[PDB]
């Protein structure tokens, strides 16, 4: 049914799920 | 359970049902003999061994443009007995497509729209289609209107007219037949949506850089706004926004339900590839003041309430976003007893693009319909052009002859007078 | 034992219930076809509280979905989990009230809710002794508010004595959808305050800046937006399903929560809850958990603590994890935040630990908390309302269907006289 | 994230922008396409999956230019609407450009650049390119300011100025349309600085060695120094200000923003060879006055405020080296009131040379923005040329009868006279 | 146990404490990825003076990275060991104020302000009793100096009592850059001077001049003056967390080195500061390294010493040494330079012996020593301040957005104090 309102981006625990500097040494 | 029938009555009311009715079918997947090769309940039946029938019935009192379907490429998508055929024109008159040869043909179309009615046992609502500029389109539409009024009395009915124009016209006595019809139109339409000619024409100018088509998409913009509206109701959603609710939702008197309309992005292969469709800035298109397709600048107009349909991939986090920079955002002005005035229903199916068409595959678009006290200012202007050919009685002598009593037009022009006092007493 | 009974409704209801027994089945050890798996006596010796034996060995949830929209439980159904109800407690709609708070009320009221009584029934005196009714619905819809608050009249009349709860949203202060927001809200708390033991308020955009602050969620969801508030829908629970060294229970908060009998609404949080930049480096100790629930960002309800006074607070531990530093914690958060807290009050902080963490954390935590910065949602819902009786709009067609003049009119005078009461205790 | 919006008023500045573009699309690496094979956010949007469109804008009424820039390799690199183009020319009219044939198209190019802006939030400015000589270039450079400066009025404007030059003009009317420019330039531009003709001419005569180059050669030293000034945007550096920064420590007064520019080096391949090009020479050079870039002789003006940015592999010691040899040095002078009038931003990434132009590949070059009291000579001989002119009515009828009144032309005297008796109170 | 709080502010302070927290992290043995290895008692003995525990073995800096630039603390993240600090200490300005002292300190960084605030306290008041604050930052600038010091003054009204150590660096004089070097730094340094306990004055050529002069460095970047201040953070805290035969600590130094509140500015000189050609051909004993400890040479603020009197003087000596020969080779010292000290104290001196050394070295010594040689860089920030103020320089935009001309009248009426209390004293 296309839950895509509904799709995840978070696990069991609450939290969520998973999605240059030159350094002068 | 859960269907709404079309009526397509008119020239111009075939035309924008034709384009509708092609858009739906290659958006079911379903095929111009009727089978595919629960979303199609809602505007189709079952013709037995996996066919299926349209929901709608089409109505014209002059024959070369029913016929000219019946002899077309949807010849057998249609049922053939809903094609209802009359025998001679009204011919740009209210008072024939009214009263002379309209009562020889609304006892075929209630007959065969009860048969309609009764093949689902709850229905949402209709969608009238018409133009009312001219005759059969306007007269016999508002004739059907009454029976339906009188007969499904508890059922919303969602009439989408192409208004005149203020300068594209093709006819001559659009103020007699809009000023004489819209007075029954009032307390006989639920909810009713203007659409005038000539603001499609200027947003296919600037939106799609076409310099001029043809009627055909015309009535394929349109047709998108309809399949947009309507997508709640056939297609699965996030937040759905049905007729049932949209009815109850966006008026606020019994009397102010004449609402505009908008759709964003029109947007051809052109200009496609330059800039990313987003929510933060599809919702600014589509407020923009020359994006409407009804030429009703709202900068000196005031609106009241808007409802939005985004279908796509569409989340509601930027949605809440975007409509909240066009509420601190001071161009448009909410009126001071309505903060809040807005709709946002999802829909997670994408809309689809006609083959061979000018509009291009976008990801998300949004629908407008919105109330504003903007179109006031339509309504005078139709005012001014019917007053002076009304001042010393030109074209009146035949629609007078036909057997319509004289002094029925002023009462409507009190009619159309007690509406601009009522939008001007809904804004103050 | 002592069973509660879930009553889940509106399109709003039906979406967070769904995310409800998605979270409890999984943290309890059940898979969606409704066999077991864990190997826990834990996890099985209260099961009955939510969960029915089928004589087949699975466990059928005792929640009734109800909705007068086909389409919410059509989701519920063919979603992860959507095999564990019975197709018996699902009661239909096909009118629908349209974002309509008259006539979902009154005008399909009434086929529909001698039903949804029937169901609910059979639910409640099929075991020995209930104990409550958990209800999740929307102020800002039509047949969330309206149908769902009548089937709170009908329960309580039968029932008058056992506890009942309400985690209801309310309508967004910022950005507002389903435009009759306080026509919706306000008819149904009269209804609330009268009628309920129990009302926790959840504002949508309170949620929005959980995952915007302390989540750092870049496009998150109503499945996460679901998962968060269902942490502490879990927890206000789930002390009851579990032992502990200082159990509760429900009426356990509702004695001394609650002060007098008409405000009893109550200020939802949850806490840890971290970020991919909040989780590694995170030491996870009660003292580090005590700024959470006073964490104004950590608040899952629009109301800023800070323009207001704590009259009770209340916090549902859960871990391995030492009961006196919940306590002094507890203590020298009210010693600092004295002027931040009733004065008349002594000691008002409450502290119950169980002894099950939430499934795959180390420690948690579920506030509750009765307080007086509630008033901030409770006056512009008001003066939202205000703004729509003085020219008449949209609610000729609410008088259409039955709901005259007369009771919008007390609907405001018992709306101020609330808050009222809640000033006049500051 | 953060960006900044170019704008392109006049043929000239839409010919430095063109070499502009072409430049920073080898900066970033893309194709004249849009598509890479995230510090370009500050000039490109994204588009689709890949593509970029600049911010820019590029504004004329003569299509001639715009149209074949549209037909021209880099098409699809600009967004069609951002390409406005009008009907007629201004003709070296500054009644023109900002009064008749005007009003057409400054309403859609300020609705191109309300699209543009409102995309993301953390803007610093606008980069305004134009000539001052030209009709179009003068006037519809003082109504984009003017609309510009009351609407987005804590916004910074960068207007870059190709100023008349002295001993060449290749125009006639050109010095009416400079003192009516600075009419309305002074009260709403925030950093602008002169670009003189002959004076990068001379650049190029004597360090490129060749004599007769073209538009495009000057173009890209211009492409050069705005890369060179903005590569704080960009690319990270140890020392990096940026916009806010010029805005705030190079126009000390509100009413002097007007600057030099230099760069050091500009070398052919046969000069790449011969000379390691340490920081202290390409400071050296910068500060050479024959290596100004408005025929501004600093050796009888004192130095008021002064800015370098480094590029490529420049370490911090001999940017204080060369500023100390700078200060030990009598030739330049400074002002009484600055003590410290040293500015520098030190960058890391080299400035890329176009293959098939004319630079050489350097390992570190110097940018310059300077303020000083030099320019007074640069407009007092465009006080003098407007005397003799406006004697007797030179070629001012066709300014007073096409869109504006006779005193508009007194009030530019003063205007640019008080900005005269301004540089000359500040350094006594 | 004793703890610091850090913050640094500008693209100065970022950097600065992008050095100093690796010079003390390796000098605790903790990798980039927080695992400690080197299997001493030591190191750990005292690690949460500087770093939290996180619940899984890996220790986080108490450090608060903050400006109005992301380019600063991305270039930090992206370096190495710049991964050590929590994107919740980093809180982030995206139009920033450019050189700006104004609108650092009132109008933009105080929109910032009430949430760095909140993240300051969380590391303050999460032990039992801090230390001090330790804040590094540079008065050229405009966020770094303008807003910098807005935390410096508001962290004295709720934690009065407690120490205020900070790192200043102050504007170079022949080859300065950030044209409104005087305005940013004399209208910093009065909230600099009654809302701080002690500062030291760290100048930017001084310490070119200890690289190219005594340490002979063929190529210097901004990392090799970094290293000599971060050595000096190192010294002055290291008996904090490392013992010693005599304890001394922030207060130990206040009150020893202030005898008057209004002058608290700190000259530093760093022991041994060797070039490499004769790295292996000196001596390493404390009569030779005393020498090189009061020496104009070794100075990284550039006044010198020999044109003015020590008012007090002290010396973190550091390494296994003889605490006999930690005092004589000051009273040669004194003895000997004579003029060189003020009169009306006696007994001028504090050592303070600290054990343990910095890794390899057997001696380090950073010198704290309150000398009237800064009269000559507060006189010379006054007459370039008031040169380009007799005639109205770079001044619009700081009265047009929150200032207006009285405020710059008591600027230099305590800079104009100091210089006249110096000459009191002298
Ligand atoms: N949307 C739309 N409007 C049209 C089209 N063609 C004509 N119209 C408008 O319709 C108005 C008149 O109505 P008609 O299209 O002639 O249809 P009608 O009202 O039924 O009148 P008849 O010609 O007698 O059938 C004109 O003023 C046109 O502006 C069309 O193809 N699409
Ligand atoms: N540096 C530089 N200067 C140019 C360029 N093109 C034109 N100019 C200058 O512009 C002056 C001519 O006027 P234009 O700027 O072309 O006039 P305009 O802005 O297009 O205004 P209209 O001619 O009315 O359209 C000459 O004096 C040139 O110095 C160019 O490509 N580079
Ligand atoms: N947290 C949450 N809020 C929701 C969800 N669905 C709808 N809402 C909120 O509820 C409001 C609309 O209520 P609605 O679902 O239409 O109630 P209904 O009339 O009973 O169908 C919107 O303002 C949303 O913010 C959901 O799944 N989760
Ligand atoms: N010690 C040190 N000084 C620096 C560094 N970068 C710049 N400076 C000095 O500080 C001044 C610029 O200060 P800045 O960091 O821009 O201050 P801010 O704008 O407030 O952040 C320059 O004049 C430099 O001399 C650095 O990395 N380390
Ligand atoms: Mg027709
Ligand atoms: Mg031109």
């Amino acid at each position: 049914l296309y839950a895509l309102r509904d799709h995840l981006d978070s696990k069991l625990v609450p939290n969520q799920s998973t999605d240059h500097t030159n350094v002068l040494s | 359970m859960r269907e709404v029938i079309s009526i397509h009555v008119g020239q111009a009311g075939i035309q924008i049902g034709n384009a509708c009715w092609e858009l739906f079918c290659l958006e079911h997947g379903i095929q111009p003999d009727g089978q595919m090769p629960d979303a199609f309940n809602t505007f189709f039946s079952e013709t037995g061994a996996g066919k299926h029938v349209p929901r709608c019935v089409f109505l014209d009192l002059e024959p070369t443009v029913v016929d000219e379907v019946r002899t077309g490429t949807y010849r057998h998508l249609f049922h053939p007995e809903q094609l209802i055929s009359g025998k001679e024109d009204a011919a740009n008159n209210f008072a024939r497509g009214h009263y002379t040869i309209g009562k020889e043909i609304v006892d075929l179309s209630l007959d065969r729209i009860r048969k309609l009615a009764d093949n689902c046992t709850g229905l949402q609502g209709f969608l009238m289609f018409n133009a009312v500029g001219g005759g059969t389109g306007s007269g016999l539409g508002c004739l059907l209107l009454e029976r339906l009024s009188v007969d499904y009395g508890k059922k919303s009915k969602l009439n989408f007219c192409s208004w005149p124009s203020p300068q594209v016209s093709t006819a001559v006595v659009e103020p007699y037949n809009s000023v004489l019809s819209t007075h029954s139109l009032l307390e006989h339409t639920d909810v009713a949506v203007m659409l005038d000619n000539e603001a499609i024409y200027d947003i296919c100018r600037r939106n799609l850089d076409i310099e001029r088509p043809t009627y055909t998409n015309l009535n394929r913009l349109i047709a998108q706004v309809i399949s947009s509206l309507t997508a709640s109701l056939r297609f699965d959603g996030a937040l759905n926004v049905d007729v049932t609710e949209f009815q109850t939702n966006l008026v606020p008197y019994p009397r102010i339900h004449f609402m505009l309309s908008s759709y964003a992005p029109i947007i051809s292969a052109e200009k496609a590839y330059h800039e990313q469709l987003s929510v933060a800035e599809i919702t600014n298109s589509a407020f923009e003041p020359a994006s409407m397709m009804a030429k009703c600048d709202p900068r000196h107009g005031k609106y009241m309430a808007c409802c939005l349909m985004y279908r796509g991939d569409v989340v509601p986090k930027d949605v809440n976003a975007a409509v909240a920079t066009i509420k601190t955002k001071r161009t448009i002005q909410f009126v001071d007893w309505c903060p809040t005035g807005f709709k946002c229903g999802i829909n997670y199916q994408p809309p689809t693009v006609v083959p061979g068409g000018d509009l291009a595959k976008v990801m998300r678009a949004v629908c407008m319909i919105s109330n504003s006290t903007a179109i006031a200012e339509v309504f005078s202007r139709m005012d001014h052009k019917f007053d002076l050919m009304y001042a010393k009685r030109a074209f009146v002598h035949w629609y007078v002859g036909e057997g319509m009593e004289e002094g029925e037009f002023s009462e409507a022009r009190e009619d159309l007078a007690a509406l601009e006092k009522d939008y001007e007493e809904v804004g103050i | 034992m002592r069973e509660i009974v879930h009553v889940q409704g509106g399109q709003c209801g039906n979406q967070i219930g769904a995310k409800f027994w998605e979270v409890i089945s999984d943290e309890h050890g059940i898979d969606p076809t409704g066999t077991y798996c864990g190997d826990s006596d834990l996890q099985l010796e209260r099961i009955n509280v939510f969960y029915n034996e089928a004589t087949g060995g699975r466990f059928v949830p005792r929640a009734i979905l109800m909705d007068l929209e086909p389409g919410t439980m059509d989701s519920v159904r063919a979603g992860p989990f959507g095999q564990l109800f019975r197709p018996d407690n699902f009661v239909f709609g096909q009118t629908g009230a349209g974002n309509n708070w008259a006539k979902g009320h009154y005008t399909e009221g009434a086929e529909l809710i001698d039903s949804v009584l029937d169901v609910v029934r059979k639910e409640a005196e099929g075991c020995d002794c209930l104990q409550g009714f958990q209800i999740t619905h929307s102020l800002g819809g039509g047949t969330g508010s309206g149908m769902g608050t009548l089937l709170i009249s009908k329960v309580r009349e039968e029932y008058p004595d056992r506890i009942m709860e309400t985690f209801s949203v309310f309508p967004s202060p910022k950005v507002s959808d389903t435009v009759v927001e306080p026509y919706n809200a306000t008819l149904s708390v009269h209804q609330l305050v009268e009628n309920a033991d129990e009302v926790q308020v959840i504002d949508n955009e309170a949620l929005y800046d959980i995952c915007f602050r302390t989540l750092k969620l870049t496009t998150p969801t109503y499945g996460d937006l679901n998962h968060l508030v269902s942490a502490a829908m879990s927890g206000v629970t789930c002390c009851l399903r579990f032992p502990g060294q200082l159990n509760s229970d429900l009426r356990k908060l509702a004695v001394n929560l609650i002060p007098f009998p008409r405000l009893h609404f109550f200020l939802i949080g949850f806490a840890p809850l971290t970020s991919r930049g909040s989780q590694q480096y995170r030491a996870l100790s009660v003292p580090e958990l005590t700024q959470q629930m006073f964490d104004a960002k950590n608040m899952m309800c629009a109301s800023d603590p800070r323009h207001g006074r704590y009259l009770t607070a209340s916090a549902m531990f859960r871990g391995r994890m030492s009961t006196k530093e919940v306590d002094e914690q507890m203590l020298n958060v009210q010693n600092k935040n004295s002027s931040y807290f009733v004065e008349w009050i002594p000691n008002n902080m409450k502290s119950s630990v169980c002894d099950i963490p939430p499934k795959g954390l180390k420690m948690s935590v579920t506030f509750v908390g009765n307080s007086t910065a509630i008033q901030e949602m409770f006056k512009r819902v008001s003066d939202q309302f205000t703004a729509m009786f003085r020219r008449k709009a949209f609610l000729h067609w609410y008088t259409g269907e039955g709901m005259d003049e007369m009771e919008f009119t007390e609907a405001e005078s018992n709306m101020n006289d609330l808050v009222s009461e809640y000033q006049q205790y500051q």
